């Protein structure tokens, strides 16, 4: 249903121009129907190319950027699929993914892997958080998608996947004004700019707070054999609920009863246990997802004061304690903070 | 105003008072003054404690 | 390093957890002690535990600016609600 | 082959404890991202020990 | 900070308490000689044993 200005508004029939794969489904992803993978009939002299595995992600138009750019290809840097191009098809969307697991390479869907073996972990979490590590400081993120990252993993390697994510450039005017919003050529810039908001300090606490907590999902999904519903974005779903569902952490009120969980090898005990009214306020500061252009209500939502300032600034560095132990715990380096 | 410094040694006693707050020399003295004083007398600090 | 200040962080919180609720060891209590010791930020608490030894001394009287900076210095360490009758 | 270290580390062991061979910093944690991945919970030089 | 040898020693003893520690001839003289010190006594091995 697409109209014109003109004196009759007419009602267009949206075109089709791709063939849109009649059967989609990808066993890597088996409960995901915009995923679809596929292993092509290459050169048959060559085994080698037998490897070669193709998956196609479908996903609305909107994430594309101003330049028909999408975001997580922004994020995108020294990529290890082996290749990847974009599939524009009418609000439709796909995004195939080439890749040549080696003679023995085997990937698999990060969703409830319960994975125990910490050295695969580790590739994973190193993926991830190089790749979140392209966000700048004044540049902020949502992902409408879920509540982390999708990817697939190897013994060898870690891909990453095609994300609903939508990106926001903050701009803090510091007082001392000695990436603009207005980066086109300057007749263009003469017209228009970014869609930017104002940043300033508690949105860019906001953020990373937002990514981390995008990170230790991650791991959880990576370390959870039964459902993480950390993930789960839904409107009716609160976060009230969820954690009283869960209880909290019975070493300490204060975080989350993680350490009932469900792992697919060795518990880690209550480690997974993060404080609880840094995830409430987290999952807050995400459904700006279904309004990303008013920022106002999201933006330093994390780092928002609720004293009510003393409260939150403690907590906030409650949680920062619990990404010192986090990383220390996997033997981590903040360089990437 | 003299006897601020009782004052503050009652404030000290409403408190879990299982430990004696620790007084200079010349606070003691100021201390003993200023009971000496009220009670119009010896004094010591045994009586204080 | 000269002690792996990570034990020395669980141990604190650990046993002050317990204290605060009302299986440990004496090692235990020596481990919290030096993370205290070692933590720059918590001098206030040195002197309390410090005065504490032997008979039970003094409780400092502090500025309550200072209260709220050892009761936030508790709180990092747990987050909940807290009031001078729990410390003491 | 790539656990050379704790080959010696259960070598000394034998009969006698010795103690706790000195270490470089990096081989240290080299030698933890190694017991890491042979794994969990947080590891350091006290738990290897 | 002299016997601060002495403290790397008590604070070994917090492990396994089966490990023997060891170090060279001339840590242990000046072991020996930091706790005959703080003793101000001789003093030998079996006594930091």
């Amino acid at each position: 249903p697409i109209k014109l200005d003109l004196c009759a508004s007419v009602k267009l029939t949206p075109f089709k121009p791709m063939r849109p794969p009649k059967p989609m489904q990808c066993w890597i992803h088996p409960r995901r129907a915009n995923c679809k993978v596929t292993r092509p009939r290459n050169n048959y002299s060559d085994p080698d190319n037998e490897n070669d595995m193709l998956h196609m992600t479908v996903l609305n138009s909107v994430f594309l950027n101003e330049h028909a750019k999408l975001y997580y290809r922004h994020l995108l840097r020294n990529d290890q699929a082996e290749a990847r191009k974009t599939i524009l098809n009418a609000d439709s969307v796909y995004e195939c993914m080439l890749i040549r697991p080696i003679r023995t390479e085997h990937f698999r869907s990060v969703d409830e892997a319960g994975e125990h073996n910490m050295s695969v972990l580790k590739i994973i979490i190193d993926a991830v958080i190089k790749y979140i590590g392209k966000l700048a400081d004044d540049e902020y993120i949502l992902i409408a998608d879920r509540m982390y990252v999708d990817l697939i993993y190897s013994e060898f390697r870690a891909i990453i996947l095609p994300q609903s994510a939508y990106i926001i450039k903050g701009d803090y005017a510091e007082s001392d004004s000695e990436d603009v919003c207005n980066e086109l050529e300057y007749p263009w810039k003469l017209i228009t700019a970014n869609n930017c908001i104002v940043s300033t300090d508690e949105s860019r606490q906001s953020q990373y707070i937002y990514r981390t907590f995008l990170l230790y999902n991650t791991v959880l999904t990576a370390i959870l054999k039964q459902n993480n519903p950390f993930d789960v974005i839904a409107e009716n779903t609160s976060i009230s609920i969820i954690v009283r569902n869960l209880g909290s952490c019975p070493n300490n009120k204060d975080r989350v009863k993680c350490c009932d969980l469900n792992y697919g090898g060795v518990p880690p005990g209550h480690v997974m246990c993060p404080p609880r009214e840094i995830t409430k306020k987290f999952f807050h500061y995400a459904k700006w997802v279904r309004n990303p252009n008013k920022y106002k209500r999201y933006s330093e939502l994390i780092a928002r004061q609720s004293h009510a300032r003393d409260v939150s600034q403690l907590h906030l560095l409650d949680w920062e304690n619990f990404m010192g132990e986090f990383s220390s715990y996997f033997g981590l380096h903040a360089h990437n903070v | 105003e003299k006897y601020h410094s009782l004052f503050k040694l009652l404030e000290t006693t409403f408190d879990d008072y299982t430990c004696r707050p620790q007084m200079t020399q010349v606070q003691t003295d100021t201390l003993l003054d200023a009971v000496r004083s009220l009670l119009e007398m010896t004094i010591d600090l045994t009586t204080v404690d | 390093e000269l002690i792996n200040m990570r034990r020395y962080r669980n141990a604190a919180r650990k046993l002050i957890h317990h204290y605060s609720l009302n299986e440990y060891k004496i090692s235990d209590v020596v481990m919290t002690m030096i993370f205290l010791l070692r933590s720059e930020k918590y001098h206030s608490l040195f002197k309390l535990l410090e005065t504490t030894f032997d008979d039970y001394t003094c409780r400092p009287q502090m500025t309550q600016v200072q209260t709220d900076t050892l009761l936030d210095a508790v709180r990092s360490l747990l987050s909940t609600t807290i009031d001078l009758t729990t410390v003491d």
